[PDB]
RNA sequence: UGAUUAGGCUAAUUAUGUAAUUAGCCUAAUCC
């Protein structure tokens, strides 16, 4: 109506507006043509020679709610549900100069994958026959903060090449994780302005070669494809956008990120801002808040890994409990209070931070009960504690191993996604200074009814023989243990654990 | 620095047109869904004694038409995107467009939905007698 | 003499002492 916007601002240095036949809007018409009734007059005043006027792309607003068109600025919940698609995104800027003044163009685009792309300064120019998306004169921002951007003004590549490089990098990153791309941004204004150069939107589409959702668009082919079929595609189709600053943060990105993380330091580059942005988003969604009502789908062998974890756990706990003749067990981290193994009869006590059964206590662990819990063993199966006691059996995920179900996290930790999202602190061997790694072995007591192993604890192996019933069982246990170990789980036992104490049975 | 061009009320649909694969379908779906048509076009004061053709170098509106600036009724000029023509040259810019009086509620969308005749240069169905 | 937001001052227009919009300047925050 009457409130003007900075979008499509005429950044030219001309002192006068355009004629009615050439001006795109009534506001942009020169005042010598206007009348009182909001009308223009076709004066005989001479038409101008060919002109070039730089148009600003600053101030996009994707708030339209057209039916059939998906909502691209998703809320916090939808961002949490799409955590496998999170890509950090930051763009460095350059100021238009010489013939123009009043707009910024992307210079360096950085992503949380650790990749930076340097582009030539390209903007929109209105002429007397139409529009162009062409190179314009640009200047690096002044000040000591942006001194690293000065040499980059001569190292830029063409935008069509950078588009295909971005599509290829996103394909490589997100092929086995999700069908979606979610750009996590700190200030979405300039990020959206830059995304206008390489993203296309529209109705949701199907890949032309398979049944997956299409995430890339090919202008030369005018086709849609998913991540594995996007070779040579030059646009990102229907990406999501997330603004972390709108999530209730005060100050700049650096001071907000440094309050909770001290791992993502480095020189000032765009990929560093993107990594810090994604880290801050992860901390905001999965450390400050716990939305365990959200269940994530299965990408890979997660049901099999979940099955093998219990197979490893039962044997490990049984063998630990038999060796040493112990009678008491403290199961830290059991919300339900369900015992794991019950063939050696011992007394069981259950602890958890948020128990769901009155048979389970409400204890938080802070190392102070090392002497208190020393009469029996403590169990730390997938319970993260910065210092474990000597008489304990621990299973901890190694966050330095990257997989489909283990995403980068905050402060060296990682996001483990298996039916739920758990943030795990960084793996540190100093927490196991009182413990030793658990050796591989198999112990079973099922009655009996080639393979030769020195760790197969079996009554037949005492006699220098083996039976098939135990041989195939050892093979499946080997497969389960190898899957558990390859997935990233490490087992730690007390110092006095020896397999030779189990042969007395 | 610079001079403003557009109202805030128009900033939503134009932004969509800057991102969609098919801008014409995007604008038409926005309008038919109840969205507000584009405003702030260049309307011309004419004596209403014109020939009536679609596109002309001077205002040629008849008693049942209105004259608009061409660049103000082109969606690709309004959104500042590439024109879908040969060599990227707009057919509206630099000229005046005659819109029927019963369509002035949406001058841009009308230009997306109608084409002039190649013989008489009138709109088809709004002055074209080539039956 | 890069961008937006919020506040303050000035000028113009419009409406009916006061308000809205636009344009310029100052301050603060974020982005560059
Ligand atoms: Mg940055
Ligand atoms: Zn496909
Ligand atoms: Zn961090
Ligand atoms: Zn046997
Ligand atoms: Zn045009
Ligand atoms: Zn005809």
């Amino acid at each position: 109506s009457q409130i003007v916007t900075g979008l499509f601002k005429d950044c030219s240095r001309e002192t006068s507006g355009l004629s009615p036949a050439y001006a795109p809007t009534y506001v942009s018409v020169d005042d010598k043509y206007k009348t009182s009734d909001e009308l223009c007059v076709n004066l005989n005043l001479p038409a101008n020679v060919p002109y070039s006027r730089v148009i600003s792309r600053m101030g996009f607003k994707l708030d339209a709610t057209v039916p059939g068109y998906p909502k691209l600025f998703i809320t916090r919940e939808e961002a949490v549900r799409q955590v496998r698609s999170w890509i950090g995104f930051d763009v460095e800027g350059a100021h238009a100069s010489r013939n123009a003044c009043g707009t910024n163009v992307p210079l360096q685009l950085g992503f949380s994958t650790g990749v930076n792309f340097v582009v030539q300064p390209v903007g929109v120019v209105d002429t007397e026959w139409g529009n162009m998306l062409t190179g314009i004169a640009a200047r690096p921002p002044p000040g000591e903060q942006f001194k690293h951007l000065v040499p980059l003004m001569h190292k830029g590549a063409a935008w069509p090449i950078v588009r295909r490089r971005i599509v290829q990098m996103l394909s490589d990153t997100l092929d086995k994780l999700s069908d979606y791309c979610t750009f996590v941004c700190w200030a979405h204004g300039f990020a959206l302005t830059s995304a206008s150069y390489f993203c296309k939107i529209g109705k949701e589409q199907k890949c032309c070669m398979c049944n997956r959702r299409a995430a890339a668009y090919s202008s030369p082919l005018q086709s849609y494809a998913c991540w594995t079929h996007s070779c040579g595609y030059d646009y990102v189709y229907n990406p999501f956008f997330v603004d972390v600053q709108q999530w209730g943060y005060v100050g700049n990105l650096a001071t907000n990120h440094d309050r909770y993380c001290s791992v993502h330091q480095g020189a000032h580059v765009a990929s560093n801002d993107a990594i810090m942005t994604r880290c801050l988003a992860i901390h905001s969604c999965f450390i400050e808040r716990v939305d365990w009502d959200i269940e994530y789908p299965y990408i890979s062998h997660e049901k099999k890994l979940n099955s093998c974890c219990r197979i490893v756990e039962r044997n490990v706990v049984r063998a630990a409990l038999l060796a040493g003749s112990f009678d008491k067990v403290y199961d830290i981290g059991n919300p339900k209070g369900i015992p794991i193994v019950d063939d050696p009869v011992v007394d069981w006590h259950y602890f958890d931070a948020q128990p769901l059964t009155r048979k389970v206590q409400q204890l938080f662990y802070t190392e102070d009960m090392a002497s208190r819990f020393a009469d029996g063993l403590c169990l730390f199966w997938n319970c993260n504690v910065p210092k474990y006691p000597n008489n304990a059996i621990v299973c901890r995920f190694d966050t330095r191993v990257h997989s489909e179900f283990n995403l980068p996290g905050c402060d060296g930790g990682s996001l483990y996604v298996n039916k739920h999202a758990f943030h795990t602190p960084a793996y540190d061997v100093s927490a196991f200074r009182d413990l030793k790694p658990l050796p591989f072995f198999y112990y079973s007591t099922t009655p009996c009814e080639p393979l030769k192993s020195a760790v197969c604890i079996t009554a037949c192996n005492l006699g220098g023989a083996v039976c098939r019933k135990h041989a195939t069982e050892y093979r499946e246990y080997m497969e389960a243990y190898n899957l558990v170990s390859a997935s990233g789980f490490r087992l730690w036992c007390y110092k006095t654990f020896d397999i030779y104490n189990l042969w007395s049975t | 620095a610079g001079s403003n061009t557009e109202f805030a009320s128009n900033s939503s649909v134009l932004s969509l047109v800057n991102f969609t694969v098919d801008p014409q379908k995007a604008y038409l779906d926005f309008v038919n869904a109840g969205g507000a048509p584009l405003t702030n076009c260049v309307k011309m004061l004419t004596p209403k004694t014109g020939t009536g053709i679609a596109i002309s170098v001077k205002p040629e509106s008849t008693a049942d038409q209105e004259t608009y600036g061409g660049a103000s009724v082109c969606l690709y000029c309004r959104a500042h995107i590439e024109h879908p023509d040969v060599s990227g040259v707009c057919k509206y810019k630099g000229k005046f467009v005659q819109i029927p009086a019963q369509c002035v509620r949406d001058p841009v969308g009308f230009c997306l939905s109608n084409t002039p005749c190649n013989v008489c240069q009138y709109w088809i169905g709004y002055g074209c007698n080539c039956d």
